[PDB]
RNA sequence: GGUGAAAAGAACCCCGGGAGGGGAGUGAAAUAGAGCCUGAAACCGUGGGCUUACAAGCAGUCACGGCCCCGCAAGGGGUUGU
RNA sequence: UCGGGGCUUAAGCCCAGCGCCGAAGCUGCGGGUCUGGGGGAUGACCCCAGGCGGUAGGGGAGCGUUCCCGAUGCCGAUGAAGGCCGACCCGCGAGGGCGGCUGGAGGUAAGGGAAGUGCGAAUGCCGGCAUGAGUAACGAUAAAGAGGGUGAGAAUCCCUCUCGC
RNA sequence: ACCGGAGCGCUGUCUCGGCGAGGGACCCGGUGAAAUUGAACUGGCCGUGAAGAUGCGGCCUACCCGUGGCAGGACGAAAAGA
RNA sequence: AGCGGCACGCGAGCUGGGUUCAGAACGUCGUGAGACAGUUCGGUCUCUAUCCGCCACGGGCGCAGGAGGCUUGAGGGGGGCUC
């Protein structure tokens, strides 16, 4: 029994080509170029996925530190007060309170300045 | 999901330069050029205050510096490397020395330039008395 | 393959690839690599196993209750319509596939053209045919033959 | 409505005639006849040929008003190329494609 | 062939961009006084003639 | 190597020197029109949406934002500015 | 040019202290798979602890292609195969399915059998089509010009005159 | 029409280049190849890295697209190093 | 009448005298075929530049109303000899 190639190759190809729609030039037209690009893409995503967290942690910090700065103290000491005052609550994300509901951030500042000494 | 600010208004600031240590001042100037002090900070927007500097011709700088310390420009041509000491910079256009400091302190991207334009430096005192002249130190 | 052994080109400073002759399997129209040759697929199954199977088939078919020894083939003389009558009055409504084993040549002819019936001489008893069919019907005499081999 | 007309298998390179077509896309039938009337390219003759036929079709087949129709769109497509062998130096030889075109012009009524 | 050769197939983008300035201009024409017809400026044209 | 069940293979009119088309007509289908069944990809082109002329690039990826588009609607698709 | 800007009781060097930042390490929450150990009489299933970077390579479990039995069967013009499209469902994945469009005559469950069974690279083979590019070239530097004619169309065909070899 | 040395005559071989002629190159109309080509959104310096970077780092520079030219680089093309 | 770097800069710029193919000979070594860094005469160097770089020249758009003319000079280049 002879088993020609037939549908098989074309179909596995069209799949990848779908995944590559949108890529520049030959990179979204040539199967061989498409796969290669995808290889890179997949790896990037998985690694940017890891970074994404590490990214926002940073953004938050600056915004927090910005609000702490105008409020007298700095980020370093602010966290310490909070970490000491047992207020593990504020996850550095939810310290977006600095942006909106500042009176609450303010309340949270004295709690930290209190825990200082 | 984290807060994104909308179209806000730039806070025009005014800093007196004379007396201030060159690099030290530039650092703060840079920070103001980005948000980084406003708790709604957003890394991809351009929201830093419009810093205005005056009396830049009177920036202080430790050590020998002025005598030594030299700025180098490079023309494309052979030998095209020019070298100019801090001394002669102030002799002529001096606002340069502060600019070249704040510029080198901004991020190198297309955004970096947008911000570098918000920095207005003058030999001072005096300048475009547009709106806000919020003294700052 | 019917080509010449001639080397297609020099294989040096030609700048082309590197080849021997059109016959080679990397060539289109060339020869096949490990394509099929003619061969014997048969083997010699242990006779004792062949027997057991024949028994277990008949047996399996007997436990189901679909086995049926007969004799009174009143519908002899090769004629389908006649055999139809006989099967009618015998519970073979043609609803179930029947392996009709018998030596009677005329009974054979009759049931033969029926789509639901596989005729068969007693010597031809084989587990395959047995299993293909739902019901098993066989001449008493033929059951003696089956018995001779195993019984 | 709109009136089509196509001349297929025109023995000329597509890239070449295409230069002429783009010259009259959207233009009114009037300035068009003129633009070809005095364009200095071989493609003119062919594009004019199909353009004028498009007109005839438009009126003799779709009651369209001649002095009221323009080039709603037009385009040229590549047909099967004629490959020929060109003897070269040192015995080398190569094929040259005498390409070919499919010129479509589709007219349309002005307004209403 | 001999000596200089292209290092890479020029992209679809590069080719067409080069052909930026390929587009030809339409002829310049003016209506002659004699007929309502069109003619290239500074040129006598058949189906009309000239005022001597 | 392949029109179609059948040649019924497109009369006649129109533009054209012709080729080739547009009407008409045949057929179940003409996107079955004659190298004619299905007709994938590279490749070429027309239209439309998003986008681009101070910007340094394995061409992506993560985020946010704008425009366009599908469910009036909480959603999703395309695009790409940073 | 210390990575740069830039820094001088320092943003340098040394001694001491407190706090913060920070990796895919560790924690939390959810999920997967393997192994061990527990109940489940029970097949199912749940609970607990632990392991899961990987080239050569060994082992295990699957996906799809052609063909055979299942076929005097079943699906098919109320549209088979194949094609194009999807933001939908199922699967860890290879894939499977559904919907829309095209297509127009075949297809082959469950369960098993047999192989010409899966391609991205071999300066691979065959075919198609691109790039260089409207580029080089149009093949002897003996040479042409004009009028008239023919024709859908003429520098290039015919005729006449003039010039040249 | 062998290889070495010298001298006379004469000269763009040269000091040292200039002008002119024709045939190409250039522009328009007609026809229209090739080797090469992982894909390209393809800059400089100083470093770095398999020790010789458009692709890594830092810094500098740079509006988008071409046409005629030059040949330093793409360890340029060609030939699975003679 | 400087020395050195730049693939002892530079052959997709040229040359090809030297070196390092096949011819031939002297000396020389080898029975020999041949050989030597010992010499000697002869000996085919590839029309088309895609990208970067470079010399020049344009098209596009930009410069918050549009246009004509005259300009400022940031930045860059040339020049710098000597008896
Ligand atoms: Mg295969
Ligand atoms: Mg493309
Ligand atoms: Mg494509
Ligand atoms: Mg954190
Ligand atoms: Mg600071
Ligand atoms: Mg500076
Ligand atoms: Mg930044
Ligand atoms: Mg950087
Ligand atoms: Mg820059
Ligand atoms: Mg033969
Ligand atoms: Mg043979
Ligand atoms: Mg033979
Ligand atoms: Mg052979
Ligand atoms: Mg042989
Ligand atoms: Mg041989
Ligand atoms: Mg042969
Ligand atoms: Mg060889
Ligand atoms: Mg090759
Ligand atoms: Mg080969
Ligand atoms: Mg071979
Ligand atoms: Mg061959
Ligand atoms: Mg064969
Ligand atoms: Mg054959
Ligand atoms: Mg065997
Ligand atoms: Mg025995
Ligand atoms: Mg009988
Ligand atoms: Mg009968
Ligand atoms: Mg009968
Ligand atoms: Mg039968
Ligand atoms: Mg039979
Ligand atoms: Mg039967
Ligand atoms: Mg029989
Ligand atoms: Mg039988
Ligand atoms: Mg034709
Ligand atoms: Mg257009
Ligand atoms: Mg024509
Ligand atoms: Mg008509
Ligand atoms: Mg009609
Ligand atoms: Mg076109
Ligand atoms: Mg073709
Ligand atoms: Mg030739
Ligand atoms: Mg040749
Ligand atoms: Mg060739
Ligand atoms: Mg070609
Ligand atoms: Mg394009
Ligand atoms: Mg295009
Ligand atoms: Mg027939
Ligand atoms: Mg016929
Ligand atoms: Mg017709
Ligand atoms: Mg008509
Ligand atoms: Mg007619
Ligand atoms: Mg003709
Ligand atoms: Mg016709
Ligand atoms: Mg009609
Ligand atoms: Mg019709
Ligand atoms: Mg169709
Ligand atoms: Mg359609
Ligand atoms: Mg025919
Ligand atoms: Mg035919
Ligand atoms: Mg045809
Ligand atoms: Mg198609
Ligand atoms: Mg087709
Ligand atoms: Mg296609
Ligand atoms: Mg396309
Ligand atoms: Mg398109
Ligand atoms: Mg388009
Ligand atoms: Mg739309
Ligand atoms: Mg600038
Ligand atoms: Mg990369
Ligand atoms: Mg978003
Ligand atoms: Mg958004
Ligand atoms: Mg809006
Ligand atoms: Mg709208
Ligand atoms: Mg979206
Ligand atoms: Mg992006
Ligand atoms: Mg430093
Ligand atoms: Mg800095
Ligand atoms: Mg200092
Ligand atoms: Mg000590
Ligand atoms: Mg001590
Ligand atoms: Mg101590
Ligand atoms: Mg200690
Ligand atoms: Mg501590
Ligand atoms: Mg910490
Ligand atoms: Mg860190
Ligand atoms: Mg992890
Ligand atoms: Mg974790
Ligand atoms: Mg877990
Ligand atoms: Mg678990
Ligand atoms: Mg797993
Ligand atoms: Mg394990
Ligand atoms: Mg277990
Ligand atoms: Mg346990
Ligand atoms: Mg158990
Ligand atoms: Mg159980
Ligand atoms: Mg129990
Ligand atoms: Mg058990
Ligand atoms: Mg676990
Ligand atoms: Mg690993
Ligand atoms: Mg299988
Ligand atoms: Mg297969
Ligand atoms: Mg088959
Ligand atoms: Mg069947
Ligand atoms: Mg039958
Ligand atoms: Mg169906
Ligand atoms: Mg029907
Ligand atoms: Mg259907
Ligand atoms: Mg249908
Ligand atoms: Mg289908
Ligand atoms: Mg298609
Ligand atoms: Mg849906
Ligand atoms: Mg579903
Ligand atoms: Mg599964
Ligand atoms: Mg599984
Ligand atoms: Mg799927
Ligand atoms: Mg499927
Ligand atoms: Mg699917
Ligand atoms: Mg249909
Ligand atoms: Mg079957
Ligand atoms: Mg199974
Ligand atoms: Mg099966
Ligand atoms: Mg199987
Ligand atoms: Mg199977
Ligand atoms: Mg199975
Ligand atoms: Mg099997
Ligand atoms: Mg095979
Ligand atoms: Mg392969
Ligand atoms: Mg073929
Ligand atoms: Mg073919
Ligand atoms: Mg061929
Ligand atoms: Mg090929
Ligand atoms: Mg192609
Ligand atoms: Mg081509
Ligand atoms: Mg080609
Ligand atoms: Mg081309
Ligand atoms: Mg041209
Ligand atoms: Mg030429
Ligand atoms: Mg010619
Ligand atoms: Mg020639
Ligand atoms: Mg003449
Ligand atoms: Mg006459
Ligand atoms: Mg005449
Ligand atoms: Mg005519
Ligand atoms: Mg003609
Ligand atoms: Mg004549
Ligand atoms: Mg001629
Ligand atoms: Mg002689
Ligand atoms: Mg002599
Ligand atoms: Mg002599
Ligand atoms: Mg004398
Ligand atoms: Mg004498
Ligand atoms: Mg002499
Ligand atoms: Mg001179
Ligand atoms: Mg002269
Ligand atoms: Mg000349
Ligand atoms: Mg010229
Ligand atoms: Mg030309
Ligand atoms: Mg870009
Ligand atoms: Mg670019
Ligand atoms: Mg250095
Ligand atoms: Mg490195
Ligand atoms: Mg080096
Ligand atoms: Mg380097
Ligand atoms: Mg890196
Ligand atoms: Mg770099
Ligand atoms: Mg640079
Ligand atoms: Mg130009
Ligand atoms: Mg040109
Ligand atoms: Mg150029
Ligand atoms: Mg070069
Ligand atoms: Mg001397
Ligand atoms: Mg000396
Ligand atoms: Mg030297
Ligand atoms: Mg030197
Ligand atoms: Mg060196
Ligand atoms: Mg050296
Ligand atoms: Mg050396
Ligand atoms: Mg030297
Ligand atoms: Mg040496
Ligand atoms: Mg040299
Ligand atoms: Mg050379
Ligand atoms: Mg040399
Ligand atoms: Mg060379
Ligand atoms: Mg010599
Ligand atoms: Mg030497
Ligand atoms: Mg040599
Ligand atoms: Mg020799
Ligand atoms: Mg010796
Ligand atoms: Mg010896
Ligand atoms: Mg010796
Ligand atoms: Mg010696
Ligand atoms: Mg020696
Ligand atoms: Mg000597
Ligand atoms: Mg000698
Ligand atoms: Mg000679
Ligand atoms: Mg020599
Ligand atoms: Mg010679
Ligand atoms: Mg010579
Ligand atoms: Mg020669
Ligand atoms: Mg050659
Ligand atoms: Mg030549
Ligand atoms: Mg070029
Ligand atoms: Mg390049
Ligand atoms: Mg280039
Ligand atoms: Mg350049
Ligand atoms: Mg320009
Ligand atoms: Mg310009
Ligand atoms: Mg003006
Ligand atoms: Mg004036
Ligand atoms: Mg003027
Ligand atoms: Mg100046
Ligand atoms: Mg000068
Ligand atoms: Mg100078």
């Amino acid at each position: 029994p002879r088993a020609k190639t037939g549908v098989v190759r074309r179909r596995k190809h069209k799949k990848i080509l779908k995944l590559a729609k949108g890529y520049w030039g030959l990179r979204s037209k040539s199967f061989r170029k498409a796969r290669e690009t995808l290889f890179a893409a997949g790896n990037y995503a998985y690694a940017h996925r890891k970074r994404r967290k590490r990214d926002f942690r940073r953004l938050w910090i600056v915004r927090i530190n910005a609000a702490c700065r105008q409020h007298g103290l700095n980020y370093s000491t602010f966290i310490h007060g909070l970490k000491k005052a047992g207020i593990e609550v504020d996850r550095k994300n939810l310290a977006d309170l600095a942006v909106r509901e500042p009176q609450v951030f303010a309340e949270l500042v004295e709690r930290a300045k209190a825990a200082q000494g | 999901k984290t807060y994104v600010p909308k179209q806000v208004e730039p806070r025009w600031v005014l800093i007196d330069a004379e007396g201030k240590t060159l690099g030290r001042l530039a650092t703060k100037i840079a920070t103001l050029l980005r948000g980084k002090h406003r708790p709604d900070w957003t890394p991809n927007v351009a929201m830093g205050d419009f810093v205005v500097v005056v009396n830049a011709d009177k920036i202080r700088v430790t050590g020998k510096k002025l005598e030594q310390k030299i700025y180098t420009r490079y023309s494309g041509y052979p030998g095209g490397l020019k070298k100019i000491p801090l001394e002669k910079m102030l002799a002529t256009h001096p606002e340069r020395v502060l600019e070249h400091a704040v510029k080198g302190m901004l991020p190198k991207g297309p955004l970096g330039r947008r911000l570098f334009k918000r920095l207005k430096v003058y030999a001072g005192p005096d300048h475009p008395h547009q709106a806000q002249r919020p003294e700052k130190l | 393959v019917a080509y010449s052994g001639r080397k297609i080109w020099p294989q040096k400073h030609t700048g082309r690839a590197r080849h021997g002759d059109i016959g080679a399997p990397i060539f289109v129209g060339g020869g096949v690599v490990f394509g099929p040759k003619p061969r014997d697929y048969s083997y010699t199954l242990p006779k004792k196993v062949r027997k057991k199977g024949l028994a277990m088939a008949v047996a399996d078919r007997a436990r189901e209750g679909k086995l049926l020894l007969v004799e009174a083939f009143a519908g002899v003389n090769g004629k389908t319509k006649e055999f139809l009558a006989w099967a009618k009055e015998a519970g073979l409504d043609g609803s179930e596939s029947v392996l009709l084993v018998t030596g009677n040549e005329l009974v054979r002819r009759a049931a033969r053209n029926l789509p639901w019936v596989v005729t068969l001489a007693p010597e031809g008893l084989n587990v395959y045919d047995i299993v293909r069919t739902e019901r098993l019907v066989m001449d008493l005499d033929a059951w003696e033959v089956f018995q001779n081999r195993i019984g | 409505m709109e009136a089509k007309a196509i001349a297929r298998y025109v023995r000329i390179s597509p890239r070449k005639v295409r230069l002429v077509v783009d010259l009259i896309r959207g233009k009114s039938l009037e300035e068009a006849r003129n633009i070809l009337r005095y364009t200095n390219k071989r493609g003119a003759y062919f594009v004019a040929k199909v353009l004028e036929s498009a007109a005839a079709n438009a009126v003799n087949n779709h009651d369209m008003l001649e002095d009221r129709l323009y080039v709603k769109a037009a385009y040229v497509d590549e047909g099967p190329a004629l490959k020929r062998v060109l003897p070269r130096a040192r015995g080398r030889a190569d094929i040259i494609k005498k390409r070919t075109s499919h010129i479509t012009v589709i007219l349309g009524e002005k307004h209403g | 062939a001999k000596h200089p050769v292209p290092k890479k197939k020029t992209s679809k983008a590069r080719r067409d961009a080069r052909r930026s300035h390929h587009a030809l201009t339409p002829p310049i024409l003016v209506p002659c006084p004699e007929c309502k017809a069109m003619k290239p400026p500074h040129t006598v044209c058949p189906e009309c003639g000239y005022y001597a």
